[PDB]
RNA sequence: AGGGGCGUAGUUCAAUUGGUAGAGCACCGGUUUCCAAAACCGGGUGUUGGGAGUUCGAGUCUCUCCGCCCCUGCCA
RNA sequence: GCUUGACUGCGAGCGUGACGGCGCGAGCAGGUGCGAAAGCAGGUCAUAGUGAUCCGGUGGUUCUGAAUGGAAGGGCCAUC
RNA sequence: UGAGCCUUGAUGUGUAGGAUAGGUGGGAGGCUUUGAAGUGUGGACGCCAGUCUGCAUGGAGCCGACCUUGAAAUACCACCCUUUAAUGUUUGAUGUUCUAACGUUGACCCGUAAUCCGGGUUGCGGACAGUGUCUGGUGGGUAGUUUGACUGGGGCGGUCU
RNA sequence: GAUGGGGUUAGCGCAAGCGAAGCUCUUGAUCGAAGCCCCGGUAAACGGCGGCCGUAACUAUAACGGUCCUAAGGUAGCGA
RNA sequence: CCAUAGGUUAAUGAGGCGAACCGGGGGAACUGAAACAUCUAAGUACCCCGAGGAAAAGAAAUCAACCGAGAUUCCCCCAG
């Protein structure tokens, strides 16, 4: 049944046992097997289920390490606040021609931005961008006055999660070619900003696992 | 009467409580059963009336042991 | 309920093997049928004691096995006389009886039994390489040397 | 108190279990026969207790706002 | 229209009760609100809208802490 | 025969549709004589639409990839979620085959001039029954008590701040 | 006795504080029978055997019912 | 089958009585709480067992608190 590609691959992780962070990310340097760069993806199963309404989390992390992810930045604004996010870096700033940009089908960006006020207009987008998870939340910090801030706090390595409903965490601390060091240090960094979302009633074990794989690696448990 | 052989164990009494504390008198006998206990040296069952507590206590000090000194109080067998 | 084995109860194991074992099965069974002894201090003891000893006795025998092996096996070698056979068949056969007389007298003492005969019944007068055991791991060994009457 | 439970057409009770609330009888009509009654249909009867979420979309899942429940439980 | 005085510590002197108690109170201290200010505000036009103590619960508190350091528990304050 | 997890397999139709398209990322890939596509029933299940792959046969093909679609797919993976199936791990629930505890108000012998008792022999029952501690239920069977005051007598009615 | 919360302190810390191990206080996952809930039966078991409306050629009355409560509303016989 | 149970002798000892006091085994209710359940009465009355002129207790796994005391019993304080 399985072919010799896939078996390899169940042979070098043996996920029926738990590792520790140093093993663990020897082993993610070790399962890049593939034609192009994969990137880590993060698998972590969390003992909260947002089954509960008021235990929904949504938070943001910028990450020095950084990603590599696509991160081209399209922002809604006006005035000062688009030459900021121009300065900033970002290669789309617009109100109403960007929208409708959207409508036309021009979706050359991977994050949104917007301004208070900007959010009437990304409201009618609500229809395109909802589905997606492009919309911007106050909540992640991509609704701020600081526009110029989120343009640059974003580029380099912010990255976004929601819980699922399932309540399971599936976000990606970088590439596979990362060093281990760094990418332990990106990994603990997320993790840290997980303990500060973690509410209070839910009377369970914040995490229920911690795993890491790649495109086609195996999962590894960290503890 | 319900007295054990080994350990002396005769019943004592005490109370009844309940949820309102109330106190009624009882009495606590002693789990004793009669058991013909193998004495190698007579190659011989004897039995003894003996409370539960008394046949954890025949294991540890020997069958013989134990026989000696209830032949200290004095009895029939 | 520590108990010694006195045989192969069941799966415990076998003669002389202290296990734990719930206490109704020897307070009730095992002692009053005598498959088995508590195994307490002064009772293991002795049991270990007596491993011990058969295991002495078991040295002894073989040590003593020994003692008669060398005491024949270097040279010691044997001369009988029987009517000789005119150069050739030595007529009649040796059997357990004389070579049993020989060693008699020259020391050792073993059975007819005891002695191993492998070259049929040695009839041809000349060399003979004639074997005993005195022990079932003792190889003893014996040059015999046929003279005439 | 705590753990299970239930509140859908005037009559009750099915369900769906995110995508899709019928039947019951009462009523008015229509069929059916030579005619009546019985039967057979059409049709007029709903916010799934209520409120807010979750959601592309939930009477359905959740939080619950409650009434009415069965089990169980405590010394101002 | 603007606001939180439906303020905190207190309180001269009175009222009404056998008592437990209940009621009224200028003024003082600290911080407020509305007024440009004088000033007013310690809930509501007033008189009903209520339940002592014990026991237990919650928060606060350098009060206590059974040899000593803690702690439990108790006390005080807030409060059920 | 229970209830568990552990792993593995399988399971994911409102619809549009590729349609037996869980959940969420990763993901432009995918992917591979090591059985390319295939071709033959291994298919069993299932919506009977489909799904996974006895294995044999053939030898590089295979496939992210429109449109609608929540929507992009058992093409891509961690591994999980539901439906679960098998598999590994644990307490028990009965049934049975036992005897050795225990029971015998079965038989026989003795103590023994004895329908008691004790001991022995034997049979039957048997880890039950029965008893102790703890515990839920039941319990006028038996107890200890309560069951107000005002009031044109009392009760009834009314009243109690 | 799963899990969680506290107390204590070896130690680490200028000290703020943190806190190993152990002991200890507590939270109570899992297991758990009868009973109760539930499903039936049983009245020479304890017991129960009403109202409402319509309907016979004068009326009346209601067999013939219908309706509600209810579980079901008194038969034979007897009856101031 | 030995044995054991049992049986027959012979030696000793115990039997009963008696006031209170003492130790131990059991152990009320009236009453008080202005009722009455916890509680009180009360381990009292009473019953039973045993002992002595006394009995019982008694030679620290006791207290203290960083100073120390040094078996038990009894009295006065501590102290309502
Ligand atoms: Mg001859
Ligand atoms: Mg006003
Ligand atoms: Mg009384
Ligand atoms: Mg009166
Ligand atoms: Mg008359
Ligand atoms: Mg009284
Ligand atoms: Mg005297």
């Amino acid at each position: 049944k399985l072919t010799k590609r896939m078996r390899v691959i169940r042979e070098k992780v043996d996920a029926t046992k738990q590792y520790d962070i140093n093993e663990a990310i020897a082993l993610l340097k070790e399962l890049a097997t593939a034609k192009f760069v994969e990137s880590v993806d993060v698998a972590v199963n969390l003992g909260i289920d947002a089954r509960k309404s008021d235990q929904n989390v949504r938070g943001a992390t910028v990450l020095p390490h950084g990603t590599g992810r696509s991160v081209r930045v399209a922002v809604f604004t006006q005035g000062a606040n688009a030459e900021a996010a121009k300065a900033a870096g970002a290669e789309l700033v617009g109100m109403e021609d960007l929208a409708d940009q959207i409508k036309k089908g021009e979706m050359n960006f991977d994050v949104v931005i917007a301004s208070p006020d900007a959010m009437r207009v990304v409201g009618q987008l609500g229809q395109v961008l909802g589905p997606r998870g492009l919309m911007p939340n106050p909540k992640v910090g991509t609704v701020t006055p600081n526009v110029a801030e989120a343009v640059k706090n974003a580029k380099a390595g912010q990255v976004r999660y929601r819980n699922d409903k399932n309540g399971i965490i599936h976000t990606t601390i970088g590439k596979v070619d990362f060093d281990a060091d760094k990418l332990k240090e990106n990994l603990e960094a997320l993790l840290v900003a997980l303990k500060k979302a973690k509410p209070t009633q839910a009377k369970g074990v914040y995490i229920k696992k911690v795993s890491i794989s790649t495109t086609m690696g195996a999962g590894v448990a960290v503890d | 009467s319900r007295v054990c052989q080994v350990t002396g164990k005769r019943p004592v009494t005490g109370n009844n409580r309940s949820h309102a504390l109330n106190a009624t008198k009882r009495r606590f006998l002693p789990n004793l059963h009669s058991h013909r206990f193998w004495v190698e040296s007579e190659k011989r069952f004897v039995t003894l009336r003996v409370s539960a507590k008394g046949m954890r206590v025949i294991d540890k000090k020997g069958i013989d042991t134990v026989l000696a000194e209830l032949r200290a109080r004095g009895e029939k067998y | 309920m520590q108990v010694i084995l006195l045989d192969k109860v069941a799966n415990l194991g076998s003669l002389g093997d202290q296990v734990n074992v719930k206490a109704g099965y020897a307070r009730n069974f095992l002692v009053p049928q005598g498959k088995a002894v508590p195994a307490t201090k002064k009772n293991i003891e002795f049991f270990e004691a007596r491993r011990a000893e058969l295991e002495a006795k078991l040295a002894e025998v073989l040590a003593a096995a020994n003692a008669r092996a060398e005491k024949i096996n270097a040279l010691e070698t044997v001369t009988i006389a029987s009517k000789a056979g005119d150069e050739g068949k030595l007529f009649g056969s040796i059997g357990t009886r004389d070579i049993a007389d020989a060693v008699t007298a020259a020391g050792v003492e073993v059975a007819k039994s005891e002695v191993r005969l492998p070259n049929g019944v040695l009839r041809t007068t000349g060399e003979h390489e004639v074997s005993f055991q005195v022990h079932s791991e003792v190889f003893a060994k014996v040059i015999v040397n046929v003279v005439a009457e």
